[PDB]
RNA sequence: ACCCGCAGAAGAAGCACCGGCUAACUCCGUGCCAGCAGCCGCGGUAAUACGGAGGGUGCAAGCGUUAAUCGGAAUUACUGGGCGUAAAGCGCACGCAGGCGGUUUGUUAAGUCAGAUGUGAAAUCCCCGGGCUCAACCUGGGAACUGCAUCUGAUACUGGC
RNA sequence: UAGCUAGUAGGUGGGGUAACGGCUCACCUAGGCGACGAUCCCUAGCUGGUCUGAGAGGAUGACCAGCCACACUGGAACUG
């Protein structure tokens, strides 16, 4: 390449693009709720998991997982929505938090008292 | 037209009462002309806790600046 | 205090005929401790019989550096097989820094006090044989210097 | 970080005497010492050529009472001064306040010497003082302030100061509270159980 | 022609070394016999002789000395091309001033360190290193 | 000292004006760009003895219109 | 502010994690079911990876979890560029505009440079002092910015002829 | 996005202005811009300074100063 061919345009630089798009950069998004439906994970390993359609306050509507065990999951129930790529699930990368809205905690908790949308009871 | 005031010249509650040369149309913390000492009466228990620049004093009193009562008596002092 | 340090340990397994076999790869250095470096291979079908025939490579192998007061006056290069390792003079600090394979090799030769890359292929037998023609190719001023007539 | 539990539990983990719940009562006798910790480990852990020497490190960091910056201070200010950084690493922890007010007897542990100084009990050249990373001057004065001196805390910690080997480089009264840093230990003067000299082949980074 | 007689002894030196030979020889001009000089003046030739008239040619008497190489890279700066001048304040330094930069300054083809010392400055015309 | 600068004529068909290419070269050191370039600028003339193709010099003088201020000092070289 | 008293241990500790990388792990339940993950993969009757118990590791008024941009990546290359077949060489070519060429002298002094004179304020990097406990911050004294503009010279060289 | 321009280019002289100019008028001329990116669209206040890295190189113009542009949202003026 010449002086002549790098002439009027730098270099260029690309990629870095988002996966998570719906979100529109931010790290939570708020949406409705509609359905609860339960579906089969990748590899030949006999589990299922749980997944609901969740449509966004900016007009996108997205395909989300459920963790743990346990759902209040209903129609325009509202909730907040995230990024995080599932190993488990084909084209599945929106997962739900119970740590907001009307979303439920899971029940049994002895772990992790930050996560999955629990508070231990204080006066 | 030409004067000289004295300012905190410093950060919250930490004042090093500093002398400046400035016009009469700058602002309280605006513009100046010429930085020529400090007349502070704490300096951190310091011995040369006050001082003046004897040369450009010489360039601006002497000459038409007029001087605010907060720095005086220090120009009597050195007699400038 | 001659000191035998190990850089790295690789296993390479191969199906054969009908199941599996494994063999183990060592790469060791022993050098001087000041101006002389010296390295070995070592290949077995267990890890610390790989690590004695490398010893006993390290110990029969020897490279001379045009090495004084323990230190590098210069920028310098070396290359083996996409290795490229480039090595700096490091002041005012911890003296080891540089890349994970490299470590061993210059307190062996006494010039632990050295920032270096590996600028290409990471593989410590590469790496190594990258950083030894960089001990190689360095020179002293004195030398470069004394290239002038009389 | 916060042990939050009991000092000769901590005390057994890193095998060694931190100068930690000290009193004329002695150690020897129902107490688990020199016992391993848990319900397996060796009294000497076998450890890489690494491991062996920051494992040193991290005693000689809780032995005497520092935080990781604070040691990596003194290794840096160690790395300009003269030969072995390991034994000027430790003559800058053994010159510091803390340790000072522990040799000269004011506190029990260093523990309780640091907690003084923390509490504004100590005076250095007859100043009050609140900072533990101060280093002391030689021939300068140590005391305590007089609405302290009868603290059952201090008659308690020079009892203990009477029941201990003499350190050779300084001295000390009980009934002025108040003694002199006549000079820092040197050769002969200090041991500890733990190594300094071989620990200066560290950093990483 | 030949578009760069300067590429032409830039070439035929660093191949020179590739090939371990003790004389090399090409055609002569004016900047290839100051080059020369500076050269046999760093200690990276032994001796320079031009021989004829009519096609008068230059044969360089190369030296290697202690070890093995005695230059790594040979730079082009300036080109017949994009010329770059700069002042005696502003000459740069080649491998941690043990290496050297050759400058064509108001007086001659010299070294950097010959030019920074003399107050003179130039176009550069290369690195030796 | 006045600032000459130099260029060929490459329109006349105006009354009392010339336009003019003058050469110039750009280094953008930030960038490395090393190359020249032509302006185009409109010249005063009220001799109107220059051809399309002549290599006048000109100076800083007057402003008249868009891009016009300069005039013309003397032809440096004919065309052909 | 700063100093001296008075109550009474009183008013004051969490969060992630324990196959291996990368520090801590044993026993028991479930028995491919159900969950767990940064990537390996774990899980069918001794599960180091799930659940629970008893202990243990990292950090601490925090601890985990995320977002955007730049690094690690020479992987947009000046320093580190590339192009048979991997990836990038116009089907075979002519040629206008752009880029661009040996050697010598005379001449000009645009650029090029040596001496001379301006600028790039204040703050601040860095360097020599002072103030607070470090990091901040404040304060006394410094240093530099290829160039651009002007002037006295030289024309080795580049442009011009 | 490769074509685009009658107040668009040039002459002469008033009237207004500190003052230049289709600012605006009278009587003429037929020119101008274009791959060094014209015409058109999107983003964005500028500079001292700020940020990042092996530097090189990019990015940035919250902060404290020096300027611009603007003040319901649009168009004009006075007074000093």
């Amino acid at each position: 390449a010449t002086v002549n061919q790098l002439v009027r345009k730098p270099r260029a630089r690309k990629v870095a693009k988002s996966n998570v798009p719906a979100l529109e950069a931010c790290p939570q998004k708020r949406g409705v709720c509609t359905r609860v439906y339960t579906t089969t994970p990748k590899k030949p390993n006999s589990a299922l998991r749980k997944v609901c359609r969740v449509r966004l306050t900016n007009g996108f509507e997205v395909t989300s997982y459920i963790g743990g065990e346990g759902h209040n999951l209903q129609e325009h129930s509202v909730i907040l929505i995230r990024g995080g790529r599932v190993k488990d699930l084909p084209g599945v990368r929106y997962h739900t938090v119970r740590g907001a809205l009307d979303c439920s905690g899971v029940k049994d908790r002895k772990q992790a008292r930050s996560k999955y949308g629990v508070k231990r009871p204080k006066a | 037209m030409v004067t000289i005031r004295l300012a905190r010249h410093g950060a919250k509650k930490r004042p090093f009462y500093q002398v400046v040369v400035a016009d009469s149309r700058n602002a309280r913390n605006g513009r100046f002309i010429e930085r020529v000492g400090f007349f502070n009466p704490i300096a951190s228990e310091k011995e040369e806790g006050t001082r003046l620049d004897l040369d450009r004093i010489a360039h601006w009193v002497g000459q038409g600046a007029t001087i605010s009562d907060r720095v005086a008596a220090l120009i009597k002092e050195v007699n400038k | 205090e001659l000191q035998e340090k190990l850089i790295a340990v690789n296993r390479v397994s191969k199906t054969v005929k009908g199941g599996r076999i494994f063999s183990f790869t060592a790469l060791t250095v022993v050098g001087d401790g000041n101006g002389r470096v010296g390295f070995g291979y070592g290949k077995a079908r267990e890890v610390p019989a790989a690590i004695q025939k490398a010893m006993e490579k390290a110990r029969r192998n020897m490279i001379n550096v045009a090495l004084n007061n323990g230190t590098l006056q210069h920028p310098v290069k070396g290359v083996h097989t996409g290795s490229r390792v480039f090595m700096q003079p490091a002041s005012e600090g911890t003296g080891i820094i540089a890349g994970g394979a490299m470590r061993a090799v210059l307190e062996v030769a006494g010039v632990h006090n050295v920032l270096a890359k590996a600028y290409g292929s990471t593989n410590p037998i590469n790496v190594v044989r990258a950083t030894i023609d960089g001990l190689e190719n360095m020179n002293s001023p004195e030398m470069v210097a004394a290239k002038r007539g009389k | 970080a916060r042990y939050l539990g009991p000092k000769l539990k901590l005390s057994r983990r890193e095998g060694t005497d931190l100068f930690l719940k000290s009193g004329v009562r002695a150690i020897d006798t129902k107490c688990k010492i020199e016992q391993a910790p848990g319900q397996h480990g060796a009294r000497k852990p076998r450890l890489s050529d690494y491991g062996v020497q920051l494992r040193e490190k991290q005693k000689v960091r809780r032995i005497y009472g520092v935080l990781e910056r604070q040691f990596r201070n003194y290794y840096k200010e160690a790395a300009r001064l003269k030969g072995n950084t390991g034994e000027n690493l430790l003559a800058l922890l053994e010159g510091r306040l803390d340790n000072v007010v522990y040799r000269m007897g004011f506190g029990a542990t260093r523990a309780e010497a640091r907690q003084l100084v923390s509490h504004k009990a100590i005076m250095v050249n007859g100043r009050v003082v609140n900072i533990a990373s101060y280093q002391v001057s030689p021939n300068d004065v140590v005391s305590i302030r007089e609405k302290a001196k009868k603290q059952s805390r201090v008659k308690a910690a020079l009892e203990l100061a009477e029941q201990r080997e003499k350190p050779t480089w300084l001295e000390v009264d009980a009934g002025k509270m108040e003694g002199t840093f006549k000079r820092k230990p040197e050769r002969s003067d200090l041991s500890a159980d733990i190594n300094e000299h071989l620990i200066v082949e560290l950093y990483s980074k | 022609s030949m578009q760069d007689p300067i590429a032409d002894m830039l070439t035929r030196i660093r191949n020179g070394q590739a090939a371990n030979k003790a004389a090399v020889t090409m055609p002569s001009s004016k900047l290839k016999v100051a080059i020369a000089n500076v050269l046999k003046e760093e200690g990276f030739i032994e001796d320079f002789k031009v021989e004829g008239d009519t096609k008068p040619e230059l044969e360089l008497t190369l030296k290697y000395f202690q070890g093995k190489a005695v230059v790594e890279s040979i730079q082009r700066v300036s080109r017949p091309g994009l010329r770059i001048y700069k002042r005696k304040d502003e000459l740069p330094k080649v491998m941690a001033g043990l290496g050297i930069a050759v400058v064509s300054t108001s007086k001659g083809v010299m070294t950097d360190r010959a030019a920074r010392q003399a107050g003179l400055g130039g176009e550069i015309i290369c690195y030796v290193a | 000292k006045i600032r000459t600068l130099q260029g060929r004529v490459v329109s006349d068909k105006m009354e009392k004006s010339i336009v003019v290419a003058i050469e110039r070269f750009v280094k953008h050191p930030i960038y490395g760009k090393f190359i020249k370039r032509t302006t185009k600028l409109h010249v005063h003339d009220e001799n109107n003895e220059c051809g399309i193709g002549d290599v006048v010099e000109i100076r800083e003088c007057r402003p008249l219109s868009k891009t016009k201020s300069w005039t013309l000092v003397r032809v440096v070289e004919k065309a052909v």
